[PDB]
C-alpha cells in the first residue's frame, strides 16, 4: 500500500489522516405524559328541620 | 372528566449529540487500527467533550487516498463517551439554546492513533506490530526532511517530504546532498524532456515560489553567494536543508489563506470557453478548462437587445447553481431549470444572448444589508455573447 | 526532538509540563417540570322537601 | 383549567464542572503518553476533586515548545472522575453558591505521567518504552545539576 513514490530511499512515507464531520444529530432528552380520568359519586341526604 | 399534559425536562442533560463522521487519508503509507482523538466545540473555542474513538469507531486499514467508510457508504456514528460505549454526549440548557439560535458547532482532530505494518522476513509476510505507533516515527520525519506542497495536479494541495541534510548534527551530514530541482523530479515526476523542467508539458515558469521565513533568508543568502537573482536558473543549485517549508502554486489564480484556488485574473476567465458544442435556447454544452472549471460559483442566463437591455433571470443569490454534470466531462446547463420549464422567449431574432460568470471571490450568501437579495453586490465578467438567429 | 542546547553532554534533556485552565463550564443540575390540565363535571340535583 | 410548575435541586449534586485544559512543555525532551494529575480548587485552597487524566485526555506527544492541542485547536474537556469517564465532577450547594459569588476557581498540577523513547541500535528506530517514566529520572536531574 506505500505509494510507487515513496519507494524512493529519499521520500518519506506516512500517513495524514484526518477526521471530517457530515452531519450532527442532537436529541433532546425530555420527557412527556397524559393523562385522562372518569369519576362519578351519588350522594342522598335528608335533614330534619 | 379530566384531561391532564406533563413535560419534564434536566437543565444539566436536555440533548444528546451523535455526529457521523468520516476519515480520509492522504498521505503516502496506510495506517492500521486507527482511532482518533476529536473534540466537539460550540462557537468560538467552547468544547462539549472530547472523545477518544472507542471500539465501535476504529477503521482497521486506512490505505492513501481512501475513506473509511468508503464513500459509496453512510458515516459511522459516534454517540458514546464512556469507555465501553454506554454513556452518551450530553449537553446542558444553555448550550442547547445556543446550538439552536447559532447552529455554529464543529469537530477538531487532535491527534490520531495507529499501528505500523512491517515485513517480516521469514516468510514475507507483513504483519502489525501493535506496540509501535506512528506517533513515535512522524515526530522524527518532521525533523530531518524538507517539505513541499503542490498544487499543479487538479489544483489539489499534494504534501511530500525529502531528507535533506541538517549541518550541525553529525548523523544527518551522511545523507546525501539534495538539489531542488532532483527534489522536484523525485517527488512529484517533473521531468526535462528536451533540457527544461516541465510537469506534464507545463514549464516551470508556469509556476511560483512562495516559502516561509527562515527558509526565504535561506534561499536569499544562496542567492547571494550564487550571484545568481532569478530562481529559476540555478534550481540544480539551491540546496535544500531539513525544516524547509516550499509552497509552490499555480501562478494564474488567487488563493485564500487555505491555498484554494477560488478566481483567476479576467484574461484566462474569458479564454476558457472557445470551442463550444451546443448553442440553443434549450440548452448549452461546452467544453471548458477543468482547471478553471471548479473556482466559479455559476453563470447568469439574459438577453442583450439593440437598444441595449438584458433580461436577468438569474437575479438572486439562491438560483446562481446552473451546472448539470453530464458523462462526457461537460456539464449541460439546460435553460428550463428556472424558468418554469419554457425557452428563453426572444420576441426578436435581432437580438443577442448573454451569460456573465461569477467567482467565488464575489460569491456572497447572504443578501445585502438593506433589502437587496439581487446580483448588485457582486462583479461579472462577460463571456458568452453570439447573434440570434443561429440559436434556435 | 531532543532540543540542541542539550545535545551536550552536560547539559540535562528533560520535559517541563504544565496545565493551564482557559475556560470553566458550570452546568447547574435541576430538573423541572410544568403541568396543564381541565375538567368538566355535571351534577343533577333532584330533590324533594 | 389548572396550571402547575415545578422545580426540583440536590444538596449534594447541584452542579457539574467542566474544565478545558490545554498542556505545554517548556523542557529541551519530548515526553509521550502525557497524564496529568490536576486538581480543582474552590476560593483559597478548597479542594473539590483531584483526576488523573482519563483515556480522553491523554497527549501522544508533547514535544518542547509546543502545546496540546497546538493552538489553532480549541481545547480538550475534563469533565469526568470515574476511571472510564462515566462520572461526572460534582459540586455541592455551598460550592455552587460560593463559585456565583466571588468566581475564584483555579487549577492546580500536581504531578505529570509520561514516558521516554529511547534509541534501538539495530534498526535506528526510537521505541517507547512503557515500563519506564519521568518520575524515576527527573529526581536525579534535580540532585546532581545546577539551574
Amino acid at each position: 500500500n506505500v505509494s510507487p513514490e515513496a519507494r524512493h530511499p529519499l521520500v518519506a512515507a506516512y500517513p495524514i489522516v484526518h477526521v471530517d464531520m457530515e452531519n450532527i444529530i442532537l436529541s433532546k432528552n425530555e420527557d412527556q405524559s397524559t393523562q385522562n380520568t372518569d369519576s362519578q359519586t351519588r350522594t342522598i341526604s335528608k335533614n330534619t328541620s | 372528566r379530566t384531561w391532564a399534559e406533563t413535560m419534564g425536562l434536566n437543565t444539566a442533560d436536555t440533548a444528546r449529540l451523535n455526529a457521523n463522521i468520516r476519515y480520509v487519508n492522504t498521505g503516502t503509507a496506510p495506517i492500521y487500527n486507527v482511532l482518533p482523538t476529536t473534540s466537539l466545540v460550540l462557537g468560538k473555542n467552547q468544547t462539549l467533550a472530547t472523545i477518544k474513538a472507542k471500539e465501535n469507531q476504529l477503521s482497521q486499514i486506512l490505505a492513501p487516498n481512501n475513506y473509511y467508510p468508503s464513500k459509496n457508504l453512510a458515516p459511522i456514528a459516534l454517540n458514546a463517551q464512556d469507555d465501553f460505549s454506554s454513556t452518551p454526549i450530553t449537553m446542558n440548557y444553555n448550550q442547547f439554546l445556543e446550538l439552536e439560535k447559532t447552529k455554529q458547532l464543529r469537530l477538531d482532530t487532535d491527534q490520531v492513533y495507529g499501528n505500523i505494518a512491517t515485513y517480516n522476513f521469514e516468510n514475507g509476510r507483513v504483519r502489525v506490530d501493535t506496540g509501535s505507533n506512528w506517533s513515535e516515527v512522524l515526530p522524527q520525519i518532521q525533523e530531518t526532511t524538507a517539505r513541499i506542497i503542490f498544487n499543479g495536479k487538479d489544483l489539489n494541495l499534494v504534501e511530500r517530504r525529502i531528507a535533506a541534510v541538517n549541518p550541525s548534527d553529525p548523523l544527518e551530514t551522511t545523507k546525501p546532498d539534495m538539489t531542488l530541482k532532483e527534489a522536484l523530479k523525485i517527488a512529484f515526476g517533473f521531468n526535462e524532456p528536451n533540457g527544461n523542467l516541465q510537469y506534464q508539458g507545463k514549464d516551470i515558469t508556469e509556476f511560483d515560489f512562495n516559502f516561509d521565513q527562515q527558509t526565504s533568508q535561506n534561499i536569499k543568502n544562496q542567492l547571494a553567494e550564487l550571484n545568481a537573482t532569478n530562481i529559476y536558473t540555478v534550481l540544480d543549485k539551491i540546496k535544500l536543508n531539513a525544516k524547509m517549508n516550499i509552497l509552490i502554486r499555480d501562478k494564474r489564480f488567487h488563493y485564500d489563506r487555505n491555498n484554494i484556488a477560488v478566481g483567476a485574473d479576467e484574461s484566462v476567465v474569458k479564454e476558457a470557453h472557445r470551442e463550444v458544442i451546443n448553442s440553443s435556447t434549450e440548452g448549452l454544452l461546452l467544453n471548458i478548462d477543468k482547471d478553471i472549471r471548479k473556482i466559479l460559483s455559476g453563470y447568469i442566463v439574459e438577453i442583450e437587445d439593440t437598444e441595449g437591455l438584458k433580461e436577468v433571470i438569474n437575479d438572486r443569490y439562491d438560483m446562481l447553481n446552473i451546472s448539470s454534470l453530464r458523462q462526457d466531462g461537460k456539464t449541460f446547463i439546460d435553460f428550463k431549470k428556472y424558468n418554469d420549464k419554457l425557452p428563453l422567449y426572444i420576441s426578436n431574432p435581432n437580438y443577442k444572448v448573454n451569460v456573465y460568470a461569477v467567482t467565488k471571490e464575489n460569491t456572497i450568501i447572504n443578501p445585502s444589508e438593506n433589502g437587496d437579495t439581487s446580483t448588485n453586490g457582486i462583479k461579472k465578467i462577460l463571456i458568452f455573447s453570439k447573434k440570434g438567429y443561429e440559436i434556435g
